[PDB]
């Protein structure tokens, strides 16, 4: 509230300088309202727009013809076997 | 130790404290394991803690400088204010506090 | 010369970029539980939101809600014709005039 | 998502506010001018309406602005 | 011609936005607003002993809001006005006789 | 359920007809609800354009 | 912990790390200068301009 | 179409199945809203908070614009409204 | 001085005892970035495919 | 004009009076070593110290009046030089003293002071639009702080919902508590 | 520190083929985008074939190191 | 079994919001 | 009576949460009298009315400030409001669809 | 979790009701304070009301 | 300005003095029947009879 001619974002809209226009719309409005989203537009369906959900579409099906294969295939190890040597695991886990 | 750390982290709420100037740093020359102040320090507090209690905890219950105040995101706190609620109001989910001198 | 413009940039799909659409996507359609929830609330007499009441208690000055064809779409409108005040004297400033050039206290 | 479910009273910064207003302006222009396309709004479509006798001319050279030296 | 037109337009704009100045020449004012403005311009703002402390606080807040909207930081009288109203806030729980000696 | 279905649609063609009618009715009711919500959304978009 | 993340796509066939498309306002060409004249060659479908 | 096994009967059966599916949806939502919902209350509270915030910001911006306009009362000169060789009117706040 | 002349806000240290959260924070980052989205669905399909291949090889 | 979203960008501003259209060019490719990094030598990269060369000499007083009335002239903007660092500091310190006297127990005080400071530093007297482009951020922060102070004064809170089932992305991740 | 060393080695051996397939592919694509004539294309076809063979070599190396790193006695 | 599991996983466990205009 | 009714209602509240009682008490406690009242009418929906002697303090064209109850959800009212807004805007370009997903269905997706 | 959720739903309903009524009571308290202030102000109005035709303060000649 | 090879085409000509920038628009889509085909009625399609509105009143 100090530099009015230099701070136009805090100034009234040009329709306010015009001296002409149940309940009526306000006569005085500022440009600082542009810094708010729901100043002029309504807040309708504000907290209900993230609730419109749609399901995924992936199908987990792939025929598994094993009659074509006669050899084994390599397989990964995902976790260490804690059912054996459980008490020493923190002590031998760092080795190889 | 793991239990203490996890419980403190998942139960209490912490703040990263900074200080504006070096002349405002506390005197940690006597106490051991911390012989100097470092900005960005994580400090865990209770929900009932006030700005005065925080200031005393920072300055070791000793005479603090004059006109020292706390701010978060540029917004000054009152000394008779709850830190948790003041942060909730001014800097939500950005608890970085700054201690400065308010002469003006 | 802005309406009905030509295609100014090219449209393309980069190799192996995914689409995330199955073959029944066109038959798929959206849905919101909001209409059914409103019906159920009205039938079971569940707590209503305050937006159903036109008067607004969320401020000290009088506000009235204007509804756009539904209670879910409303805007508060102030009723007061606010009186403004200026602790200023009149005729004490001539900004168009350069005052640094005239001799006098106002000039200095 | 930021205001009603995370507790942020000021979800949008200046950049996000500008982005919102940019999209609002684009909506206005799209509904105002029928068929407006990329150069003025971020939008492209192939099936466009042309006059029938489309003239092709070279654009005018860029305006010579006065400069020192 | 230009000055006459500009000043008539300014007058119409001020009348349209319902402004009131040091010369109270506005008929659409409420009696309470007019009393408050005339006290700020011509009389002495003071809280009455008939009021409860809460109503005195409300009256002082109304005075402060009105005067701060009226006078900006560039205005000379803003600091004295705000100081007087702050003295009133400090001396709410007192009588006018005891408040005069302090706020004069 | 299988008994009640076969009791009234014992043949494959009738089962297919019933399944198709079920799909169509589901889609139609969903379309009614969606039309209502779309009218709301259209009002909001028109107010944004007005702003 | 409050700043948002950019989408991630990585595979033997395609990725989204060899380029940057920019923001919604400040956009930029994802392909670099040497291959911009040959953009057609990096597409499964290409719909040219109208001129 | 009412009793006998026919294409109309199958169509009626499908329509009834769809209506029963939507009745089940109604039951699900009714039970959820009647015994398993706090998001509604939380969101209503947050929206009332938002309304208060909106009105506060609105009033603040209005006050700032009003102060901008008040800065013009110093430029305002009621004597310029005077016509040459005529008296000044109190209407223009002497 | 004023609180706005200060800039070094990103030097947010943390107790050295919180290093135990290394893997936790790593998994949380990987979750918020990859696992709980479409790329995470692709990763889940990759795991299912590993199972598929192991079964195929056994048979 | 500066914005790329303006058709007459990099073109001189048009006034009711005749004006030399040769524009001030900011320093876009400055040398690595700028030995003097004081405000004196920095301001010359974005404004001319002696002011712009688009000032009018009105043939009459009513032309001046009409230009002002329509918002096309202000002496504060057209007949003036750049402000020196000392002047800027004096103005900022006076404004800060006045604000502190107005209200010490206010949280947005330093934010208002900072927007004032940034306007003065960006020379809003002679480049108001360009300076507002820089200071609107501190204005917005002040707006936010105003709301925050009001809600702390008048107790305004809301019913928070229960904690979400997946508040933590991973069980081993720490759920840092936030006020 | 051994865990960090092991994870680094594992990730490098796992991404080696991805690198050979992606970054060298980008290089080849640059060359394709820039080249127009027929002699250079005739000569570059063989570079492409060499890249094929190199990819298969990297895949073999990765398979070896991964079966070494994912082999457990018990 | 795969179709049933995919249906459940997609329309009960993997629902995500979508914008509506 | 206003205070008594407010007290009685706030312990056994109405779905409206006693808003009319609150506003009645607020308007009755005014010194010179109420400015805003609830019109007694044989009509089904009641209205909020404004006294004439205070009309100059409010930004209104008439004394009827609208109904005291929100509207009822109606497809017809929604269509009416939408058509009115479209007419007031007068924007050539509304409803135009430059590209539509090719399908036998008229509206793919929605 | 279902038991806790049922109890929480009931508690949240009651709490929403109480919060609404409490905020409206606060509003009413403030408005009644304003009304008291206005009733005290109306005593300072001179007999016969204000002369809304002339300016309260005449601050210059009219020649 | 008229030429399409001008950047400020269909824009008012700039003068040293202040000028109303609302331009004279030639008749581009005239009606089929132009009953008066005299020069009097034809000249109004390309020029204004009363001249253009860009004349100056020099202060000196
Ligand atoms: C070398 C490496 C080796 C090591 C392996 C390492 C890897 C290990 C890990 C595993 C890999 C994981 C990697 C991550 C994956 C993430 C990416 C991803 O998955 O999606 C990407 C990719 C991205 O697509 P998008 O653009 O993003 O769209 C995504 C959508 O969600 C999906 O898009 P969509 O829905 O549009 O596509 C589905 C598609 C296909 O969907 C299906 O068809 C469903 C599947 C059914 C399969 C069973 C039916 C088989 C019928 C065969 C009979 C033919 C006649 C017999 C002839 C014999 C002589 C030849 O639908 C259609 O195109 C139209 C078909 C519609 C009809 C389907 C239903 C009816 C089926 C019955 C036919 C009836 C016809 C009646 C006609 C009407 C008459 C009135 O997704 C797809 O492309 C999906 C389809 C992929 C098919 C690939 C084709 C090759 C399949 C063979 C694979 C290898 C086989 C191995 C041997 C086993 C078979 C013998
Ligand atoms: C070639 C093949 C031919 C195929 C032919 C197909 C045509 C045949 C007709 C059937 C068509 C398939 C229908 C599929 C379902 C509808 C489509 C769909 O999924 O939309 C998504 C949609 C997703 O809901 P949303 O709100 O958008 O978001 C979901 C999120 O999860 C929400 O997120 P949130 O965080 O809020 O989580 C909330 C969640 C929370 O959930 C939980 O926390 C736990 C869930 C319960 C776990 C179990 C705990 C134990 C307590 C329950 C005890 C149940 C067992 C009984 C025990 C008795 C002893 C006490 O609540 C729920 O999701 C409740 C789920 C309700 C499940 C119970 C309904 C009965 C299931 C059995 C139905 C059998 C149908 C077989 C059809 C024939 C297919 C061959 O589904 C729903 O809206 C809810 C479905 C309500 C049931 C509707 C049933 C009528 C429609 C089907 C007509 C036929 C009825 C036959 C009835 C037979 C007697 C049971
Ligand atoms: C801050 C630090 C951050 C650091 C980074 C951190 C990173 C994040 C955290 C990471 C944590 C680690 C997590 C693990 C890593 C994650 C990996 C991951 O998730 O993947 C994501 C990533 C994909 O994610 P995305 O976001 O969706 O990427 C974009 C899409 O991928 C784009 O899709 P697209 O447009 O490029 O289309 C691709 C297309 C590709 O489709 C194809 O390639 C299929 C072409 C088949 C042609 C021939 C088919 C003949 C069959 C005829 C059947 C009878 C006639 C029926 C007629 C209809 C069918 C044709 O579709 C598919 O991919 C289909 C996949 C599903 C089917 C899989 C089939 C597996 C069969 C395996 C057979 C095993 C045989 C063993 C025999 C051993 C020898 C004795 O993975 C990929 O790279 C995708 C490509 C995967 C390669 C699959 C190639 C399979 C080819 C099998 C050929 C078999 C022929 C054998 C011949 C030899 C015997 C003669
Ligand atoms: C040789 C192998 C066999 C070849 C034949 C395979 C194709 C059979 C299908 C034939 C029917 C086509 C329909 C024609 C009528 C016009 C409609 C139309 O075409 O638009 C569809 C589509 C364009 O659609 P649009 O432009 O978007 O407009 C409307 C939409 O399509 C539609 O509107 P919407 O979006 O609203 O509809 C949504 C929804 C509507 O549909 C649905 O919702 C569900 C539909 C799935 C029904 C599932 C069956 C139901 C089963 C019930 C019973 C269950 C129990 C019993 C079964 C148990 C199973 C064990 O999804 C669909 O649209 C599904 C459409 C699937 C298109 C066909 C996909 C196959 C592509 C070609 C594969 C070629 C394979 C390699 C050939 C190798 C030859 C060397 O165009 C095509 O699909 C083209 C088909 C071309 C067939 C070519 C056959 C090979 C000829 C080779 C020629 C040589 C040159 C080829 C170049 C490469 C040379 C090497
Ligand atoms: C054998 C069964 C064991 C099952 C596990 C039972 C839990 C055992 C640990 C309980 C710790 C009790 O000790 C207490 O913990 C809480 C949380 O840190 C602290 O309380 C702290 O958080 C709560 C929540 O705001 C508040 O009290 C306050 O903010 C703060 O003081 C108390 O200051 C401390 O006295
Ligand atoms: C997780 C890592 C292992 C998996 C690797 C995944 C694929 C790697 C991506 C391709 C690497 C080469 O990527 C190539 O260099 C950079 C990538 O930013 C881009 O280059 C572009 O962005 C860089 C920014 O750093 C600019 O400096 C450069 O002027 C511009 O052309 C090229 O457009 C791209 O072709
Ligand atoms: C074959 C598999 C090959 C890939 C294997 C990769 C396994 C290792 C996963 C990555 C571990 C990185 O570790 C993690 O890095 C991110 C930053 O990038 C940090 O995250 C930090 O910066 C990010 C910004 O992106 C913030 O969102 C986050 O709030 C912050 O904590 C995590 O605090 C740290 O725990
Ligand atoms: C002997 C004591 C009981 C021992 C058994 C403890 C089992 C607790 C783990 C169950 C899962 C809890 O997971 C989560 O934590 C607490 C409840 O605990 C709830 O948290 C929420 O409700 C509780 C009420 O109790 C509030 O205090 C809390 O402020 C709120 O965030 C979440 O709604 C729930 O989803
Ligand atoms: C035709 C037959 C129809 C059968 C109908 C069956 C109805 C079953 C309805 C169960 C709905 C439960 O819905 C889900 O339950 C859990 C606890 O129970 C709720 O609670 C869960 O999430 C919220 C927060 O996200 C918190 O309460 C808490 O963290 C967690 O416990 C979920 O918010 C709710 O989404
Ligand atoms: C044909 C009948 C077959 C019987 C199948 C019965 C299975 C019922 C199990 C349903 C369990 C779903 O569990 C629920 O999944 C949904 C995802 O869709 C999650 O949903 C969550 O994410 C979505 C999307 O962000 C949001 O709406 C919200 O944050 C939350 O609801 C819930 O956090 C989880 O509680």
């Amino acid at each position: 509230p100090f530099m009015w001619r230099q701070r136009a974002y805090c100034a009234p809209v040009p329709s306010a300088f015009a001296s002409q226009q149940g309940v009526r719309k306000p006569l005085l409005r500022s440009n600082s309202e542009s810094l708010s989203v729901f100043s002029q537009i309504p807040d309708g369906l504000l907290g209900h727009t993230t609730s419109v959900t749609m399901g995924n579409s992936d199908i987990f099906f792939l025929p598994k013809p094993s009659n074509l294969l006669k050899i084994a295939l390599p397989a990964f190890v995902f976790m260490p076997n804690l059912t054996i040597f459980t008490r020493a695991f923190p002590f031998y886990a760092h080795t190889s | 130790g793991i239990f203490y750390t996890r419980f403190r982290a998942d139960t209490k709420l912490g703040y990263h404290v900074f200080i504006n100037e070096e002349k405002l740093y506390p005197d940690y020359s006597q106490n051991y394991f911390d012989t100097k102040w470092t900005n960005g320090r994580k400090v865990y507090l209770d929900d009932e803690t006030t700005v005065e209690q925080l200031k005393a905890q920072i300055y070791g219950g000793k005479a603090a400088p004059e006109n020292v105040k706390v701010a978060c995101r540029g917004r000054v706190f009152e000394d008779a204010d709850n830190v948790a609620m003041a942060v909730r109001a001014f800097c939500k989910r950005d608890p970085r506090l700054l201690l400065f001198q308010d002469n003006l | 010369s802005m309406d009905h413009g030509m295609q100014y940039s090219s449209i393309y799909w980069e190799t192996s970029h995914r689409t995330y659409l199955p073959f029944w996507a066109s038959l798929t359609q959206k849905f919101s539980w909001k209409i059914m929830d409103d019906q159920i609330r009205s039938f079971l007499r569940l707590p209503k939101p305050v937006t159903t009441e036109p008067f607004v208690f969320s401020s000290g000055s009088p506000y009235i809600r204007r509804y756009f064809g539904d209670a879910d779409i409303s805007v508060p409108v102030p009723l007061h014709a606010p009186a403004h005040f200026a602790f200023v004297p009149t005729g004490t400033v001539s900004p168009w005039e350069e005052t640094g050039m005239e001799t006098g206290p106002q000039g200095a | 998502a930021r205001y009603c479910y995370r507790g942020l009273d000021h979800p949008f910064t200046l950049n996000e506010m500008k982005d919102f207003l940019f999209k609002l302006r684009e909506q206005y222009l799209v509904n105002k001018y029928e068929g407006i396309q990329f150069p003025f709004v971020f939008r492209q479509f192939n099936r466009v309406s042309t006059p029938g006798t489309l003239e092709v001319h070279t654009s005018p050279a860029l305006q010579q602005q006065p400069h020192f030296h | 011609k230009i000055l006459r037109d500009r000043n008539i337009g300014l007058f119409n704009l001020l009348q349209h936005h319902n402004f009131a100045g040091l010369s109270v020449n506005n008929a659409k004012l409420s009696d309470s607003q007019r009393v408050m403005w005339t006290d700020l311009v011509q009389g002495k703002p003071d809280v009455e002993d008939k009021l409860s402390v809460d109503a005195r606080e409300m009256k002082v807040d109304m005075y402060e809001k009105l005067f701060k909207q009226a006078a900006d930081l560039e205005n000379p009288c803003r600091m004295p006005g705000v100081a007087y109203l702050r003295c009133l806030r400090d001396t709410l729980t007192e009588t006018q006789s005891a408040r005069r000696s302090s706020c004069l | 359920v299988n008994a009640f279905v076969v009791k009234h649609n014992p043949d494959l063609r009738l089962q297919f007809v019933a399944f198709a009618s079920f799909i169509a009715t589901h889609m139609a009711i969903t379309k009614e609800f969606n039309d209502m919500y779309q009218r709301l959304v259209d009002i909001t978009s028109l107010l944004e354009l007005q702003a | 912990h409050e700043q948002p993340y950019r989408a991630f796509s990585l595979g033997f066939t395609a990725n989204n790390l060899s380029g940057n498309w920019g923001d919604y306002i400040d956009r930029q060409d994802n392909k670099n200068a040497l291959m911009r004249p040959a953009r057609m060659m990096f597409t499964d479908v290409f719909i040219p301009t109208t001129k | 179409a009412i009793k006998g096994p026919s294409v109309p009967h199958s169509i009626l059966f499908g329509v009834g199945a769809g209506c029963c599916a939507y009745a089940g949806y109604y039951l699900y939502r009714a039970m959820r809203l009647t015994f398993f919902d706090t998001e509604s209350v939380a969101l209503q509270s947050r929206l009332r908070y938002a309304e208060k915030q909106k009105l506060f910001h609105q009033e603040l911006d209005r006050e700032l614009a009003a102060g901008h306009i008040a800065s013009l009362v110093a430029e305002y000169d009621p004597v310029a409204t005077r016509l040459p060789f005529q008296p000044m009117q109190d209407r223009y706040r002497v | 001085a004023s609180p706005m002349l200060f800039t070094d806000y990103d030097n947010t240290a943390s107790p050295k005892s919180e290093l135990i959260f290394m893997a936790g924070n790593a998994l949380g980052y990987c979750t918020e970035r990859f696992f709980e989205n479409e790329y995470g669905q692709s990763i889940f399909m990759f795991a299912l495919g590993l199972a598929y291949l192991a079964m195929l090889g056994h048979e | 004009n500066s914005s790329i979203y303006d058709n007459r960008n990099h073109e001189a501003v048009r006034h009711p009076w005749s004006t030399d259209a040769r524009t001030f060019h900011p320093n876009d490719n400055p040398e690595a070593d700028r030995i003097n990094t004081q405000y004196s030598n920095m301001v010359s990269d974005s404004f001319p110290e002696g002011g712009f060369s688009d000032a009018p000499r009105f043939s009459s007083n009513w032309e001046r009046l009409l230009a002002y009335h329509h918002g096309l002239y202000s002496p504060e903007k057209f007949n003036s030089t750049t402000k020196t660092a000392d002047e800027i500091r004096l103005a900022v310190n006076d404004f800060a003293a006045k604000v502190h006297a107005d209200d010490p127990k206010n949280a947005c005080k330093y934010l208002m002071i900072e927007e004032f400071k940034c306007l003065q530093s960006a020379q809003a007297r002679i480049d108001p639009q360009g300076a507002a482009t820089k200071c609107v951020k501190w204005f917005n922060e002040w707006r936010q702080c105003a709301w925050d102070q009001e809600k702390m004064v008048k107790g305004y809170n809301y019913i928070e919902d229960r904690r979400a089932r997946k508040h933590k992305p991973y069980i081993g991740a720490p759920d840092l508590q936030y006020s | 520190r051994f865990y960090f060393m092991y994870m680094a080695r594992t990730t490098f051996q796992a991404v080696r083929p991805l690198l050979a397939f992606s970054v060298f592919g980008e290089v080849m694509k640059l060359v394709l985008a820039t080249m127009s004539s027929g002699l250079f294309s005739f000569l570059f076809s063989f570079v492409l074939a060499f890249e094929v063979f190199y990819f298969f070599l990297q895949c073999y190396i990765s398979y070896t190191f991964l079966t070494m790193f994912f082999t457990v006695l018990f | 079994v795969a179709l049933g599991a995919s249906f459940v996983h997609d329309y009960f466990y993997q629902r995500r919001p979508v914008a509506w205009c | 009576d206003e205070g008594i009714n407010l007290m009685k209602c706030t312990k056994n509240p109405d779905p409206s949460f006693c808003a009319k009682e609150f506003v009645a008490m607020r308007e009755c406690n005014r010194p010179q009298g109420p400015h805003l009242v609830l019109s007694s009418s044989p009509s089904s929906p009641p209205h909020y009315e404004l006294r004439p002697e205070v009309k100059h303090l409010y930004n209104v064209d008439s004394t009827d400030l609208g109904s005291a109850v929100a509207p009822v959800r109606s497809k017809e009212q929604l269509d009416r409001v939408a058509d009115s807004l479209k007419a007031d805007l007068n924007l050539p370009g509304y409803g135009h669809i430059p590209y539509k997903w090719e399908s036998l269905r008229p509206n793919p997706g929605a | 979790q279902g038991i806790k959720t049922v109890y929480a739903s009931c508690r949240y309903r009651k709490l929403n009701e109480r919060e609404i009524i409490s905020d409206r009571y606060t509003w009413l308290h403030e408005r009644m304070l304003e009304d008291e202030v206005e009733r005290v102000l109306l005593e300072q109005v001179p007999a016969g009301g204000f002369d809304k035709t002339r300016p309260g303060l005449l601050l210059g000649p009219s020649t």
